[PDB]
Order: structure tokens, then C-alpha cells, then sequence
RNA sequence: AGUGCCUGAAAUUGCUGAAAAGGAAGCGAUUGGGACCUUGAUUCCAAGAAGUGCCGCCGGUUUGCCAUCUAUCCCUUUGCCUUCUCUCUCUCACCAGGUUUAGGCUUUGUCUUGAUGUAUUUCCGGUUCAUCUUUUUGGAGAGGUCAGCAUCAGCU
RNA sequence: AGGAGUGUUCCUGUUUCCGAGCUCGGUUUCUGUGAUGCUGGCUAUCGGUUCCAACCGACGUCUUGAAACACGGACCAAGGAGUCUAACAUAUGUGCGAGUACGGGUUUUACUCCUGUAUGCGCAAUGAAAGUGAAGUAGGGAGAUUUUGCUUUGCCAUUCUUCGCACCUACGACCGACCACGAUCUCUGAGAGAGGUUUGAGUUGGAGCAUAUCUGUUAGG
RNA sequence: CAAACUUUAAAUGGGUAAGAUCCAGUGGUUACUUCAUUGAACUGCUGGGAUUAAUAUGACUCCAAGUGGGCCAUUUUUG
RNA sequence: AGCAAUGAGUAGGAAGACGUGGGGAUUGUGACGAAGCGUUCGGCGUAAGCCUGCGUGGAACAGUCUCUAGUGCAGAUCUUG
């Protein structure tokens, strides 16, 4: 795949007065309030998400590399990605050992799949 | 920045696609879409519609009106997206060629003894794929306990609304608006 | 199915889903039935009328079972004795008896219309407009007690 | 006995299902592509096949099939056949008859299948 | 009581 | 959390016997046992034994 | 699309979906020959009675001067004829609008800002003008004008009763499957319509999705005061001067 | 399922047997929307309550 | 893990490093600066080693394309008989007769047995050979990214 | 505008010039629908996470109105507010359909499975009560059928007469109550027949019952 | 000179109508109506007519929320 | 998949998602290091959130489809620390 890759936003939408407290934290909710600025929408504030910002129906959740990462546990379940290699990406899961990555990237080889995770335990 | 009511983008009121989980129901919906999208008669446009209905749309015909619709036309095919009961009422059944979804079992037994073919709509696509010589019916919509307190509100100057009283007999919303003698009739 | 209430979507609005202006308060407008006479009046005129006053005289220790009486049509009778039918049907000579109160119904009331097949109907009362029907039929009519 | 009952009961969940984001992927045997379609996949269809290197270290092919007409489909010992074959190009062209004398529809996609699997040895 | 229900009991 | 909580349910008794047959069907068809098991070795479906 | 049988490897039922193939490609080739000898010799009936109008334009223009030279050697004077078609633009938005004036413009497809509409003149077409006229610029067109509308900015209405999707005149089929009824199977064949007004205006009119004219290149002068008064203001008829503000707005 | 064929009865010691038998038109039978509604509710009628 | 001793968050506090500061600071949008993190593709043709060990050829084993012959499924009743079940079907207390099931039998017109062996799996000894994989040695072949100029298509 | 290809056979354009009466047909080269063309730098830039600078912006609640000289809020963690039962109701999903759903018998023992006799609500309403207790027609209409207009074996007509479902609109008949009659009989009664600016939550070849969930009303902390 | 006088009398607003739910011709029903097949209303059949000003345009039933402190501006206007 | 038109919003209504503790079924991870915690190693999603490198840690946890609820906090002169 590869296409082109265009995001409208790079930066987050962090939560309004997050930077001010430390018991409000950064992750995104809609002001209610009714005197609120953010969700009346001056200027010189922030932004609230819409569904203007959705990124491309081709191009979501792409990676930079250009693969869809699809993330996987055992042996068994890279197979899997056998014909869509091209197309995706394997993630070595959070939990695995260094004998059973050592088994996944030495059996990713052989099925020419990328994997991302590289020099992950050594 | 247009002066539109609604800037519509307006929606249609009915129902667009089935509610059921139920499969077989689906695939018949499946077939009666291929069905109307691709044959053009306009029989199976309205199967289609009255496929995709609620129960209470869905409603029972009885065997003995299924009869008096059918009187003159004997040799067409009687279809009824809905379900048929058997009345009881009704001695001698004749012996018709009915589809529907659904025949009890008596209703079943009684037709097949008479003579009389019992059909599924898949069965009826073989056969009559345009709807060729067919007679579609229904079972009145507005004829059930609920549908009888609908309307203008029984308080108020000739309706023939129920109201909805947990008792019958006197005692119960006899007087006062009943009876000129209390207060006034209405 | 707590999961597919409103209160959880509702959770994360001040209001609740009661409005910022008129609020929840705890019992607004008396409680029950309370306020039919003077407040909630409109409410009773039309969707309760005949709610208020007493009419009939009252019957003191009334006994069900005095008045019972469960109706059969003369349009049914038949669904009550199918082999008989195909008897009754031939021979011109005896007749299928019907006796209702073993099915269980006391009264005969002629709402239906009957095939020409003669009966004998035994039932504790008959309507005036059954026993017409029933005779028509060439049926004949009998008292039980 | 009908493909498409046997897949409204079955479409959204099985054994096989593996989902990561919008990604949906089906480890079955007699399965191209592994993904989770009518027409792909194992359990519901009338004459599945698959194309899988073969378990013997993985050195050659299995095509994996049923026998046609749905012939012993109650009896998943005898119903299953398999055929090896060696990787080439040359043995691509066998491999292309035997699929369109069961499904002409999939003979591209197993074009596409038997390309990769030739590149694939534990 | 509001709307078209049964007094309730 | 009072101990009045209404916990059973009546379902009833056509549609629990409707039910039970649909689940012996689909018994046979080993579309459905291979989907919900391992039927290599399996001779047959449904699997009956001599008494 | 005809199949590829596979000559290697045969099925019994695919048999029947390759023959009906056969069927269905040679109804079609006919029917694309066929077709296409019947548009051939329609455009070429389109192509001579497009000079016959560009005769008639330069002809009726040339035989009004003579009319009013020689009524002018008489004595007397020449009363042209009034103006059959007007062209309203709307200049005031959409907020804060009398019901009646909302109306109106509703009527005249006039929904927002800088739009053009065609619109016919009768007594009763007046004296709905009189109401919306400082939300308003209209007046008389020209054969130039109108030329540049429908090649440039014309778009036409296309579907049932509900849903009409708005498509960019290209070609002349859009217009000839529609309008065929009525003559007026080119796109020429709407500027003799619109310009002349025949008999069928309304209904070539309303195929027409009102116009969406860009701001003018040079702007207005005081969207407040109308035209007349000597502040130079902008609403209310300009008998030919629309023309000119019209020709920016493209 | 519209066939009702003959099952081979196996042994307890061996693979085949010669006894058969007719399937017993339940495997006939007509639906997973349906299991769900009532294997849901018949579940929660070994709750003891707490 | 060192005795209110498992893990040991935040508020708060000290040091070190890194910045910034003319009567608040934070924040939005947009660049830049400083630290810091991150990237002869894909292949293709020879030779060599390390893998792998298909078919073939035997012994053992299991499927059976296709041409045949044929079963019951199903309905079509027939000749029934047996055991059930329902029934205001008969003198009626008992047998019989219809209704519903099963079974052992019957006349009648695309979910499989038994023979023929297209084909195929598993199993060891092989009998060694194909194959493709990674790699190291040459031979032919360069993607990526950012730009410049050019020609068109749309809008201006 | 960009993974390859072949190439103009059809098609529109521009053009060689041959004939027929500015218009059409035949023919040759050229270009489009079928156009990306040439070239360079870097293999660290491009890019990314952080902090900082600069120009421009930028002062929870009740209320018509809050940045307010309106009230609550020093900081952080954890805890904290539409729940459960009952009575109805509409809606929707599932089962069976004129029906529909305390005990006993089994059992590995709170599950499951089977089952006799009742009752519930429904299948008929109406009167205070004694009591009594049910013929369709017309108009518009889904759809089918027979036939008339258009690119053609498909497209939309209202062109037809044929039957017209649901449902709405208009009017009937029948049942109960009230009012007012009554030929004739086996005369405390029955009843041919014929009514009424009266009235019912009636009727007109029945739809309900059980269950699941939401929403609403009401009682309870 | 007139809010609680008026001969006369605007603008702006309000009603109804502009055909397929229509028009005419002719027969029947009726306890109504007439001195009277005279009328009246309703009906059967037979003709005449497809959008009969402009412009635009697809047009019930059920269940329920919130709300019932409002304020301002141009013109009219009362203390 | 294609075409066109459209896109403000408190009180309020409806739809599709994200997350938490348990039950049933299924696919798994883990003393060669599970949960939790920290972080300018980072990535994905409009967003709720999810995935993941490195460090600490020392014993259990997760994905998918369903069932269920003592299920999401900045505020209450909120409560305890």
C-alpha cells in the first residue's frame, strides 16, 4: 500500500484546564458547563473535536511504514498473516517471553513477514 | 448558509431494513430484495415492505375469512404476509391454495385434509416469481384490545374511546360525566 | 440490563435528564391520586370521566356463583362434540346431542349462523333468538336444571 | 447443509475469529486469504479449500478440499482429502486445474496464494 | 398523575 | 441490594422445547461442532455407540 | 462482460451463464450502432437550426433600428417592446426576514446569497417583486449574459419528486432526454427559450438549477440604498445595467 | 437439513459396526437467535440469591 | 525484602542537570531554535556450503473421479399384522372401528452401500533426487525522500 | 496527473483532397478518451517526542443577564448520587394461537425433565337492578387482470372492465338501556309487525395469552 | 376642536372561489315538499373534459421529554 | 461502490462506539518474569480510549461473542486519609 499519508491534525485535543489542575487529567471531555468558553466556541482557545477531523477512509490507522500493525500472541497466529504480508505489520504482543519471541521472529522469517518489534528481548 | 427547512437531509418515517435475529426471516428478505430490485412487478416491491413489518402488522387471518375474500376467485393463489389461524366456527373449510409465514397446526391439518395446498413464500418464488394471478391480503391492522383507547380521548364530546379502567361493572367511572344526573353527560 | 438504560449514556450531563431550570424535586404536584378534586381536574375530564360520585344500590355479602353463567354461541356448538358431524350429516334418522353444560356453559345465545344438520341443544338457558335459529335448523330444544 | 443458515448463525462468532482494531482474520485450514467472508471460509461454505505449506517442517504444499457434491459431508474423517505438492512454478499449473474443477470463482486468488506460498522450511 | 394512564391503586 | 431481587425466570415450555431441538440439530452438521472441538479422527456425526 | 471458460480445465451450469453472454453483448452492439445513427442524425438537425437562431438574433436586433429610424422620421416616437424576462440576484442574506419576504424568495428559488434565478414577467411575477425588493437586484438580460450563465455556471435538475441531484451540463443528452417532449434537445436550444421566452419557459426554466454566482470582482457600492437615489446604492431594478454587474459576478 | 439418512452404529471396541439406524427427524429441525433468548434466562435460575 | 519491613501512585519536600523571568503565570493557532529519538529496497541469473527431504520405486494403509447395479429419505397407496395413543365410534361393563406414534412388511415412480480403480493420505526401511529457503561470491538491475524545469486538465 | 502493457480497430478533435447537393459521405498523416516527460542533491536530510522563544489571539452554578464588588472551590489520593419490588400502559423482539401459561411424579438433588384437576386473562356486551343478550352498502384505495402511449424482448401510463385487501370517510341493520306502540295466542306471560333530534366503553364470520427489554405514570428511604 | 362625536373615508392587513372530490343530459327511489313527476336530496346510465390564472413544490396514528420567572430592538401605543 | 445536496446549538430526545468488576463459551500469555507503577522510545484513533520500547516489580492476567451490575467524578460550606 503506501498511499500518500494526510492527517489534519497532528496535535492532541487535551482536556480544557489540564495544564491548570492536576486532578483534571489530559484525556478529552466535552465542557458541559453552561458558561463554559470551549463549548460556546470563542476564539484563542481550545479546539473541541468534530467529525471534520476524520482521516482518510484508505489511509486509517496506517502506519508511517504503510502496514496496518495486527498484533499477535503465539506461533499459530502469525500464519495468519501469510497473504495480507504486504499489507500488514505484526506487533509481538506486551506479555511474551524471550523463548516465544525467539520462536514468532525466527518463524516470521519464514513466512516473509515484517515484524515491528525487532531486538525486543535480548 | 441556505434558508431550507431543515437544510434536509430529511429522513422517511418508516421502518428500513428487518429488527428479527430470526435467519430464515432475513433470507427471505434477502430473496424478496433480490426479488423486487431486479423483476420490476410491483407485487413483490410490496411483499417486501410487509415482510419487514412488526407482529402487530403481522397480523392472524382466520381460515373462514380467508374463504370470503377468496369466494369468486377460487383458482388464484391466496398469499398473506402474516399468520393464519383456524376458526373453529367454521364447519366444512374449502379447500383454497393459501401461502403464508405461518399456519397453526390446526389450521394446517384442516386445509391439507380439505384438499388444499399450504404454502411457504419461497415455495410461492418458484412457482409465481412476478406474482402472476395472485391475491394479496391482510388482517385489519386496527382491530385489537390496545386500539380501542385510541383516538379523541374518552372525556370528550363523542368519542367512543375505552378508558383505561382496572375494573368493569358499576363503581367504576359510572357517574360523574356519565350520567346527565351527576353533574353532566359528555 | 442496567447496560442498555439512560442514566448510563445520561452519565457525564449535569442535568441528569431532569432540566437545569425545573429540577428533580421530591414530590411535586401531592402525592397518588392526591389533587383530582382541585389541581389535577383537567386530567380526570377526559381520560377518567365518570370517575366522581356513586350510582347503583349496593348489594350486601354479593356471592359469585348466585349469577355466574357462561355463554356458548349457537356459531360454535359443533366445535364442541368431528365424527359425529359426519354422522349427523348422513342417515336422516337420529340426531347429534349437545349437551353444552358438559363442555361447560350454561346459556345458548345465537350470534352465528348454523349448518342445516339436525340437533338436539340441552342447555340450562337459551336465548330468544337462538331458539329460532336452532328450530330453523330443524333442531330441537331441551332444559337441563 | 445450506451455506448461507450455516453462516447467519456463524458470521460473527467461532473458535477462529481474531480481531485487532477493524481487522478481522480466520484461522481455519480451508481457507484463502484468511478472512471471515461467505465465500472464503471453512465451516459454512459447500466446498471450502485451502492452500496451506504443509506440516512435515513446512518443506511442500497441501491443497485441502471436500469431495464434490457435498458427498460424505457428516463424516469429517472421509470428507477431508488433501493432495501435496511441490514448490515451483511449474506446479502452479496443476494446482490451477485441480482448483477450477472445484471453484472456478477462487482461481485467481489462489494464483495469487500459491506466488507467495513458494517462498516460503522449519 | 399526568398523562392517559390507570388510577393508580 | 434487598434479597427480593426477582432472580429466575419463567421461560416457556414450547420455546424451551424448540429450543432443545434446534440444539440437537445442530449435534449433527459438523459445520457447527468444528466452529463452536476437534473432529479429525471422528468417524461420524451424530456419533452413535451399541448399547 | 463474456467469461473465460478455461480450455485446461467444464462446468454444466456455467453453460447457461455463458450463452445468455452471447445474447446480451449482440442486443447490445446493435443497440449502441442503432442508437448512436439516430443521435448522429439528430445533432446534424440541431447543427442547422443553431444558425437560423444566430441569423434571428442579428436580424430582429438589426429590423428594431429600423423601426425606431423610421418612426423618428415621421414625427413620432418608437415604444419598444417591454421585457419578457428578468434576472434576479439576491444581495441580502438569510437572517433577520419578514415571513412574507422569506416566502417570496423561496418562491423565486432565490435560498441564498448571490444567486441568479430566470424569472418571467406577468402582472401577478410584479407585484411579488414590489415586496422583496431591498433583498433583491433584478433586471432585463442579454443574449451575451445568458450565454455565459448556461456554459459556465449551468447546472441542471434530475430526478423524481424528493430527491433532484443537481448535474453540470456537459452534454446534450441530459438536456434532450428531459426536454425532448418540447423541442429543446440542445443546450442552444434553451438561450432561444430563455432569451426569446417561448411557450415552454416554465418548463425549461425549472430543469435549470438556480445559478451560483461568485462575489463581484469589484465589489457592490452600499447594499442599504437601492440603485436609484444619487448614493449608488444597489437593490431594487436596474433596467440594463444588471448586465454589467452580472458579467463580473462570473 | 432436508434428508433423514442411515447412521452407522460403532462398536464400543472397534471403529465400524453392521448395526445401523434412521435419523430421527430432530435433526430436521429448523436458530441461534432462539438458544441465546432462552439459554440466557434458564441460566439464571441456579442463582442463589445474595 | 532490614522489624508500621510485599508492590510503593499523587499532593508535598531537598539536591543535581536543563531552561525562562522589566508590576502574575498558564493557555490557543503558526513557525523556528536547543536537547534527544529514528531510516544497490523489491528482486533476478550463475557457482558453493548449510537446510528440507515431495513425487518416482518397494512393502504395509486409507480414501474412490467416472461408468454401473441398488437401498430409504420422501410421497403413492396398496395387503396387512403388532404395540401404543387420542376419540362423545359402536350393543356398550367388553371387544372392535377411526386418529397419532413406533416397529416388522408392502405395490409403485442434488448427505449410499457392494464390485471397476482417474486419483490420494499416512507409515517405516529406503532408492536418492527434485524443490524452495536462508546465506557468501560475482553478474545484471535502485528504491526512498526533497526539489528544479517542462507539457497539459480545472479554477483564478 | 504516475504498478504494467500493447494502439489507435471504434470514438471526438484538428488535416491531406476526392466526389455528391455553407451541408453530408469516403480516404491519408498527426493528437486526445488510452500524456507523465526529462534531471539533480542526501543515503544524512526529511520527519518525530520534549522544553523554550517570537508575532497575533486569549477575563462550576441559579439567572433576561456572571470575568464579576453574586455563591462553592488551598493541594492530592481513594469513596461518592435515577436503584430494587409491585400495579398498569404504549412500543418492539420470541413462542403458541381461539386459545394461552399452588402441587404431584422423576433427579446426579435449589438446575433439568414430565404431568392430572382447577383457576387467570381472552373468546359478548348491556342495565342501578329484576334481567335480557348481536344485512350489509357506497366513495377513495394496495395488488392482480384485460388493453392504449415510448430506444427494441423494458419503460410509465390511469387507457380499459374485472375483482378491490388493509384503512379512512358517509349511511345502514342487529344486541342491551330509556321512551312510545301491539295483529294474535297455551293471556301473571308470549309475540307477527313497526318505530324514535334519545343512549352503550356494543356488533358486523373472533386476536389474544405467556415471556424479554426500553420508556412513562403511581406507591414505597 | 373631540379616546368614550360623525356625513364621508384610505394604505397595511382578514374571508371565500379559481374543475378528475367537475360540468351537462336522462330514468328511478321517497312517510318529505307541491295544487300537480312540481321540487328536494340521494342514486343508475349516457355523453363532454386530463392538470381549466402566476410562481414554487411530494403530501395521518401512537408514545414521551423539556418548558410554563423571560428580556431587547424598529414602527404602533397606554399610565 | 457511485452521484448530489447538506453540516451552529442550551433544556431535551434518539443512534453508534470507548472503558470498569463478576458469570457462561472459546482462543491464548506467564518465575527465561503476570498484574500494577514510572517514563522526551514511540505509534494508532475525530474522540472516549487502545497498542508498545525501556526501567521497577515478583504471581497471576488477557483477546473474542454473549449474560450481569454496588460500572466511569473537578465541584456537593461533600466523606475519610
Amino acid at each position: 500500500v503506501k498511499r500518500s499519508i494526510v492527517k489534519k491534525r497532528v496535535k492532541s485535543f487535551p482536556r480544557f484546564q489540564s495544564d491548570r489542575y492536576k486532578r483534571v487529567k489530559s484525556s478529552w471531555r466535552k465542557p458541559k458547563g453552561i458558561d463554559c468558553r470551549v463549548r460556546r466556541k470563542f476564539k484563542g482557545t481550545n479546539t473541541m473535536p468534530n467529525i471534520g477531523y476524520g482521516s482518510n477512509k484508505k489511509t486509517r490507522h496506517m502506519l508511517p511504514n504503510g502496514f496496518f500493525k495486527f498484533l499477535v500472541s503465539s506461533p499459530k497466529d502469525i500464519e495468519l498473516l501469510l497473504m495480507h504480508n504486504t499489507k500488514f505489520a505484526a506487533e509481538i504482543a506486551h506479555n511474551i517471553s524471550s523463548r516465544k519471541r525467539r520462536e514468532i521472529l525466527e518463524r516470521a522469517d519464514q513466512l516473509n513477514v515484517l515484524v515491528l518489534n525487532r531486538s525486543a528481548r535480548l | 448558509g441556505i434558508d431550507l427547512e431543515r437544510n434536509g437531509r430529511k429522513k422517511k418515517g418508516g421502518r428500513r431494513t428487518v429488527k428479527s435475529q430470526n435467519p430464515y426471516l432475513r433470507l427471505l428478505v434477502k430473496l424478496y430484495q433480490f426479488l423486487a430490485r431486479r423483476t420490476n412487478s410491483r407485487f413483490n416491491a410490496v411483499v417486501l415492505k410487509r415482510l419487514m413489518n412488526p407482529k402487530r402488522l403481522k397480523a392472524p387471518m382466520s381460515l373462514s375469512k380467508l374463504a370470503r375474500h377468496m369466494k369468486g376467485k377460487e383458482d388464484h393463489i391466496a398469499v398473506l404476509v402474516g399468520s393464519v389461524t383456524d376458526d373453529i366456527r367454521m364447519v366444512h373449510a374449502p379447500k383454497l391454495t393459501v401461502c403464508a409465514l405461518r399456519f397453526s397446526e390446526t389450521a394446517r391439518r384442516r386445509l391439507e385434509k380439505a384438499g388444499g395446498e399450504c404454502l411457504t413464500f419461497d415455495q410461492l418464488a418458484l412457482r409465481r416469481p412476478k406474482g402472476s394471478k395472485c391475491v394479496l391480503l391482510r388482517a385489519a391492522t386496527k382491530s385489537r384490545e390496545a386500539d380501542k383507547h385510541f383516538g379523541a380521548a374518552p372525556g370528550t364530546p363523542g368519542s367512543k374511546a375505552r378508558p383505561y379502567v382496572r375494573s368493569t361493572g358499576r363503581k367504576f367511572e359510572k357517574a360523574r360525566g356519565r350520567r346527565k344526573s351527576r353533574g353532566y353527560k359528555n | 440490563t442496567t447496560r442498555l438504560r439512560k442514566t448510563r449514556k445520561r452519565r457525564g450531563h449535569v442535568s441528569a435528564g431532569y432540566g437545569r431550570v425545573g429540577k428533580h424535586r421530591k414530590h411535586p404536584g401531592g402525592r397518588g391520586k392526591a389533587g383530582g378534586m382541585h389541581h389535577m381536574r383537567i386530567n380526570y375530564d377526559k381520560y377518567h370521566p365518570g370517575y366522581f360520585g356513586k350510582v347503583g344500590m349496593r348489594h350486601y355479602h354479593l356471592l359469585k356463583n348466585q349469577y355466574t353463567c357462561p355463554t356458548v354461541n349457537v356459531d360454535k356448538l359443533w366445535s364442541l362434540v368431528p365424527a359425529t358431524l359426519e354422522k349427523a350429516e348422513q342417515s336422516k334418522d337420529k340426531a347429534a346431542v349437545i349437551d353444552v353444560t358438559k363442555s361447560g356453559y350454561f346459556k345458548v345465545l345465537g350470534k352465528g349462523d348454523l349448518p342445516k344438520i339436525p340437533v338436539i341443544v340441552k342447555a340450562r338457558f337459551f336465548s330468544k333468538i337462538a331458539e329460532k335459529k336452532i328450530k330453523a335448523a330443524g333442531g330441537a330444544c331441551v332444559l337441563t336444571g | 447443509v445450506s451455506s448461507e443458515l450455516l453462516w447467519q448463525c456463524v458470521r460473527r462468532n467461532h473458535c477462529f475469529i481474531r480481531k485487532f482494531n477493524g481487522i478481522t482474520l480466520s484461522a481455519e485450514r480451508m481457507n484463502l486469504t484468511n478472512k471471515n467472508t461467505l465465500k472464503y471460509s471453512g465451516i459454512a461454505h459447500k466446498q471450502p479449500l485451502g492452500l496451506n505449506r504443509h506440516g512435515a517442517n513446512n518443506g511442500c504444499i497441501a491443497l485441502v478440499t471436500v469431495q464434490k457434491c457435498s458427498r460424505a459431508m457428516r463424516k469429517p474423517t472421509r470428507a477431508v482429502q488433501v493432495r501435496k505438492f511441490k514448490k515451483s512454478k511449474k506446479e502452479m499449473s496443476k494446482v490451477m486445474k485441480a482448483v477450477a474443477e472445484r471453484r472456478p470463482d477462487l482461481l485467481k486468488v489462489a494464483n495469487k496464494k500459491m506466488k507467495k506460498l513458494i517462498r516460503t522450511n522449519s | 398523575v399526568s398523562k392517559n394512564n390507570v388510577l393508580p391503586n | 441490594n434487598k434479597t427480593w431481587r426477582r432472580w429466575h425466570r419463567k421461560v416457556n415450555v414450547t420455546q424451551k422445547r424448540h429450543a432443545v431441538a434446534s440444539a440437537v440439530a445442530a449435534t449433527g452438521l459438523p459445520a457447527l461442532v468444528m466452529a463452536r472441538h476437534r473432529i479429525d479422527e471422528v468417524p461420524e456425526l451424530p456419533l452413535v455407540v451399541s448399547e | 462482460k463474456l467469461l473465460r471458460p478455461m480450455e485446461g480445465v467444464v462446468p454444466e451450469r456455467t453453460k447457461t451463464k455463458i450463452a445468455r453472454d452471447v445474447k446480451l453483448l449482440n442486443k447490445m452492439k446493435q443497440a449502441k450502432e442503432a442508437h448512436a445513427k439516430k443521435v448522429h442524425a439528430q445533432r446534424h438537425a440541431l447543427k442547422m437550426r443553431t444558425y437560423k437562431y444566430v441569423s434571428e438574433y442579428r436580424k430582429e436586433r438589426e429590423n428594431l433600428i429600423k423601426l425606431k429610424r423610421e418612426a423618428k422620421a415621421k414625427g413620432g416616437f418608437y415604444k419598444e417592446p417591454e421585457a419578457k424576462v428578468i434576472l434576479a440576484t439576491r444581495i441580502k442574506g438569510i437572517n433577520k426576514l419578514a415571513p412574507k419576504p422569506k416566502m417570496i424568495l423561496r418562491l423565486f428559488r432565490l435560498r441564498q446569497l448571490h444567486n441568479a434565478v430566470f424569472i418571467k414577467v406577468n402582472k401577478a411575477t410584479i407585484e411579488m417583486l414590489k415586496a422583496v425588493q431591498p433583498f433583491i437586484t433584478y433586471g432585463y438580460p442579454t443574449l451575451k449574459t445568458i450565454r455565459q450563465l448556461i456554459y459556465k455556471r449551468g447546472y441542471a435538475k434530475v430526478g423524481k419528486p424528493g430527491a433532484h441531484s443537481r448535474i453540470r451540463l456537459q452534454a446534450n443528452d441530459i438536456v434532450s432526454q428531459h426536454l425532448g417532449k418540447y423541442g429543446i434537445h440542445g443546450v442552444e436550444d434553451l438561450v432561444h427559450e430563455i432569451y426569446t421566452c417561448g411557450p415552454y419557459f416554465k418548463q425549461a426554466n425549472n430543469f435549470l438549477w438556480p445559478f451560483k454566482l461568485n462575489s463581484p470582482r469589484k465589489g457592490f457600492t452600499s447594499k442599504r440604498h437601492g440603485y436609484n437615489e444619487p448614493r449608488k446604492g444597489d437593490w431594487g431594478n436596474r433596467e440594463e445595467m444588471i448586465n454589467e454587474l452580472v458579467q463580473r459576478m462570473i | 437439513a432436508t434428508a433423514r439418512p442411515l447412521v452407522s452404529v460403532y462398536k464400543p471396541e472397534d471403529g465400524t459396526a453392521s448395526g445401523t439406524s434412521l435419523m430421527p427427524s430432530v435433526f430436521l429441525s429448523p436458530r441461534p437467535d432462539l438458544v441465546r433468548f432462552v439459554h440466557t434466562n434458564m441460566a439464571k435460575n441456579r442463582r442463589q440469591p445474595y
